[PDB]
Formats: structure tokens, sequence, C-alpha cells
């Protein structure tokens, strides 16, 4: 009697990527399931990814440990870099209490103040400051972190008096995953990928390339020689038996680029295209750029290159066209915000690149693999 | 509706000024972080605040 | 006594060079002491933090020049803000009044 | 013929063989299984491939 890669295992697989971790108090029914075939899952994921899938009384979760981290990966919830201080700082105080120890908001509040390291003081009369607190407890409590004893913070934005009764739970623990030597050794975050990549030197490039197409949305031709599209390249046909059997992905490629599709995504899912705005305009830009073969050639790596200017004459155009039928939020906003906003929505794709020099922009080959068009009916009717 | 589209010509104005007032703000604190740096460059040997 | 005084006075100043200036005469002892070089490090010393002095209060001018400009940001912040939500507001009050 | 040919050959397909069986390896684990080595030579000398 032995265990095989099933319906179960493919769920349970599914289940641990699209969140940080499964929690047994809150998500038993996932919580069972990963478990049945946590032994298969944990096969599987050494051989292939070289993921540390961690299994634990109250908790299960996959170290989703990125190749080349990028934009999308990080908690969204989040907007600035201070957001990111004060929530570190506020798992710094985590530490000092017990479990189910109850803290008040104003504790927290100073405790962050306190400790948090910016040369620039961090100040509760701003109204951004209090902002910056909310959003980075609201995360907090997103993983259950800290229960909450009746109260709102909600209200801390327009009430710095606020007050707040909070809950350490048990997770706090075991948040953040352990790190290689003495931690405080590294000077730069660059530094921990060469060590988590020291662990995995037999068959680093299979566990790379594996990575890479199951996380970021694409996998991008670095250049001609790129090792990790030429391993695609050479074994195309068993990677796409392999994830076609151990999940619902179907494997794509391309000259210049490689991805997983999925044809029934379920509802925790995130996936192009969506119900954002932005993506609509992305759709368009994508025909437009199939109708001028001439004019934006690609170069041999796949990229199209443009600048400012060309980029926002491209977004008039599409103004000018489609414009009728986009959303509101964006016909009545000048084309540079357009060109903002549409940039930062493709950069989450990794659909281009902004260049650091030149400000000169990269649409990259994925871009292509999607257009869309309003219902020629309604076209007919924008002519009306 | 009325109340809607006024609203909605405060809230362009309101942003210009913040973007503005941004612009401001994001100068002072480039010149005070590069003062600072000057500072405890200069200030380093010293076992002083 | 007048060397109790000297090593206060360099612990506040942080003058490094007292405890080697002070050796130096030390290891004379009883000579005709020159203390041309010692007198020239407290003035070194003198005149950097006169110049540590003069940026500490420009950064202090800057720091109450940059936190007003914080706060008058954070105001305009939470008065667009302020707006924003006042608009989505409406918003859905208008769809439910169609 | 094996022994008319000179060794500059026999370092070539040497070499052809060698990525050919590190090619073969990695087809094979793919699979999941254990590729034997008797495996990797049955799949290097498929001429079929």
């Amino acid at each position: 009697q032995t265990q095989l890669f099933d319906e179960k295992a493919i769920q349970g697989m599914d289940i641990l990527f699209h969140h940080y971790w499964i929690l047994r108090a809150e998500q038993p029914e996932w919580y069972q399931l990963i478990r049945e075939r946590e032994k298969v899952l944990r096969r599987y994921l050494d051989e292939k990814f070289g993921l540390r899938l961690i299994v634990h009384q109250h908790f299960i979760k996959l170290e989703k440990i990125p190749v080349e981290p990028e934009g999308w990966m990080g908690i969204q919830d989040f907007q600035e870099p201070m957001d990111y201080a004060i929530f570190c700082c506020a798992l710094a105080f985590l530490e000092g209490k017990a479990v189910d120890e109850q803290f008040l908001l104003s504790e927290l509040c100073q405790e962050i103040q306190a400790d948090y390291p910016g040369d620039f003081p961090l100040d509760w009369t701003l109204y951004t400051h209090r902002k910056s607190l909310i959003r980075a407890v609201k995360v907090l409590m997103e993983f259950q972190l800290i229960r909450t004893i009746d109260g709102d913070i909600g209200r801390f934005d327009q009430n710095e008096e606020q007050e707040v009764l909070y809950e350490a739970s048990t997770y706090s623990r075991y948040f953040m995953r352990t790190y290689p030597d003495d931690f405080s050794s590294y000077q730069h975050w660059s530094e921990l990928l060469k060590e988590d990549w020291k662990l995995n030197q037999e068959d680093e490039r299979r566990k790379r390339v594996y990575r890479k197409l199951f996380f970021s949305p694409g996998l991008h031709r670095l250049d001609q020689q790129d090792p990790d599209f030429l391993y695609i390249r050479n074994y195309r046909n068993r990677l796409a038996e392999d994830i076609e059997k151990h999940s619902e992905y179907k494997l794509h490629v391309y000259k210049n680029t490689a991805f997983l599709s999925i044809a029934e995504p379920r509802q925790y899912q995130q996936v192009f295209p969506n119900s954002k705005a932005s993506t609509d305009i992305i759709l368009q830009l994508s025909k437009y750029i199939h109708g001028e073969p001439e004019r934006f050639k690609a170069n041999e790596n796949g990229e199209i290159l443009m600048t400012e200017g060309e980029f926002e004459q491209v977004v008039d155009d599409l103004r000018q066209q489609f414009g009728t039928g986009w959303a509101k939020y964006f016909r009545d906003m000048s084309t540079k915000g357009i060109r903002t906003e549409l940039l930062r929505a493709m950069k989450d794709w990794m659909m281009a690149e902004v260049d650091s020099e030149t400000s000169l922009i990269r649409i990259k080959s994925l871009t292509g693999v999607m257009t869309g068009e309003y219902p020629s009916d309604f076209q007919t009717g924008g002519t009306e | 509706n009325v109340q809607i589209e006024k609203t909605g010509h405060q809230l362009e104005e309101q942003k210009k000024v913040l973007f503005q007032l941004d612009e401001q703000w994001k100068q002072v604190h480039g010149h005070l972080q590069v003062i600072k740096i000057q500072l405890h460059q200069e200030g380093r040997q010293l076992n002083l605040s | 006594d007048l060397l109790g005084e000297l090593q206060f006075d360099a612990e506040e100043a942080a003058f490094s060079e007292h405890e080697v200036n002070v050796h130096d005469f030390e290891r004379h002892q009883e000579e005709e002491f020159d203390f041309s070089i010692w007198i020239g490090e407290i003035g070194s010393h003198e005149q950097l933090l006169a110049n540590l002095n003069q940026l500490a209060d420009e950064e202090n001018r800057l720091s109450e020049e940059h936190n007003r400009l914080q706060r008058q940001s954070s105001e305009k912040k939470k008065e667009v803000d302020a707006i924003r939500k006042n608009l989505d507001h409406l918003a859905d009050w208008f769809t439910e009044e169609k | 013929n094996s022994k008319f040919l000179n060794e500059d050959d026999l370092n070539r397909i040497t070499k052809h063989f060698q990525s050919r069986i590190g090619k073969a390896k990695e087809l094979i684990q793919l699979r999941n299984e254990g590729s034997t080595l008797h495996q990797v030579l049955k799949e290097v000398l498929d001429y079929r491939k």
C-alpha cells in the first residue's frame, strides 16, 4: 500500500501555493487535505522545486523563496517602505509577549516608535504615520498573528486618542522562517538568496526553472544564451507532461518567453485577465502593437523599445479609439497619469520594464500572448 | 449627481495641491538627509550624540 | 588635581588625544617639555567641534522646516482622503437612488 | 570501424555521449523515478530519438 499523486495531492499543492500558509484553527478542511498527502507533497517539492514544506501542529507552510524577487510578490496591502518597517517592528514587539498575552494599542504604538530604526523619528501626530500603522495592523490581523478584543482600529485614522486591546496569538512565533547564520552578520538582502541556493547545489537548474515557471507569471529570455530557457527548450515535452500530470497548468514556450497557463482558475487564485480596468487597456495595447508589426518590430530578445513620449502617444491613440469604452476612472485622467497607472499594472504582471537609466520602456513578449477588443456592435456604436 | 460632480472637481484640486506639497516636502527631505549624512560622517569619531 | 580636571574635560569633549598626549608628557616626565603639539591638538579638536556645531545648527533648522512641511503634507493627505471617502459614499448613495 | 577510427573521433564521440548521458539522466529523473544507469543507457542509445 503506497501513496500516489492524485486529485487530492493536486488540490493540496494548489492550496499550498496560493496561500502563505494554512492554519488548522481556521482552515481545517484544507489542513486535513494537505496533511494526508503530505508525504507525497514533500517528496515532489523536494525533488523538483527544493522548497521546504513545513508541516506543524498548528499550521502548514511552504517557504516560497523566489529565484529573483519581483514587485508583485511582496505583501500587497502595504504601499510604502514605512509600512514594512512598522510591520517588522510590530513583529519584534510580539516576540516580547507571551502567547495569549493581552496588550493595548498604545503600548504597541509606543514600542514601535521607540524601536523604529530610521534616522527620522516615527511620530503619531501625523495622519500618514497613523494610516501606515493601521495598514500594518490590518495585515498582521490578516495572518491571525494578533486577535482583537473588541474595539475599533479604523478610528485610529481620525482619532489618535483611540484605544484597542489586542491579544498576541501563538502563530506569531512561527511567522518568519529561519536564517542560515547569525542573521545579523549579513549586510544586504541579496546575500540571503546566495545562501538559500547554497543548499540546492544539486540540480540547481531544474529547481530554478520550476520555481520561475510556477511562481512568476512568465519567464523571460535573458539573452540568446540564457541557461534557464535553454533548459526549458531541451526538455519541453517532458516538462509539459510532468506539469500536466502534477497540476492544473499547461506549459507554453515561445522564442522569447515561457509561462504556465491555467484553464479553470478556482476562486482563490489570481489570474490575468481580471476585473481591474487597467487590464482592458493592456489588452487593447497588445492588439494595437499586433496591428503595426513594422513600426513595433520586436528586437531579437523579444522586447519592444519605446520612450516615454512614444508610449504616451500610443496611449493617446488608444484613448482616441477605445477610450469611449474605458472605465470612467481612466477616461477622466490625463495621458501621463494613464501612462503611470498602465505601467504599474504591466510591471505587476512582468509584462514590461522601465529602464533604470534611460527611462526607456521595454514591453516584453509576454504581452503579445493575449489581445482584446470591444464587441464589433459597440465599436460601430462608438462610431455613432 | 450635482454634488458628485462638485466633489470630483474639488478632489482634483486637492490632488494638485497635495502633489505640489509632496514635491516640496521631498526636496526638503533630501536636503535634510544629505545634511545628516555629512554630519554623521564628520561626527563619526566622537562618542557624542 | 589639574590632571583629573583635564581628564574630565577630555571625556566631555571626547578628546582621545588627551590620553596619548598625557602619556607622551609622562614618558619625558621631567624635561623642558614642549606643549606645542598638545596645544595644537586641542586647537584642532576645538575647531572640529565648531564645525560640527555649525552642521548641527543647520540640521536643526532644516529639521524644523521639514517637520513643518511634513505636517502640512499629512494634513492635505487627510483632507484628500476624506474627500475621496465622501465621494465614494455619494456614488453608492447615487446608485441606490437610481 | 572503431579501431580504424582515430583518437579525434573517439574524443568527439565521448564528448557527445557524455552530454547525451547528462541530458538523458535529466529526462528520466523528470519521470520521478530513480534513474538506474541502465535506464540511462537504454535512453541514450535509443537511436529513434
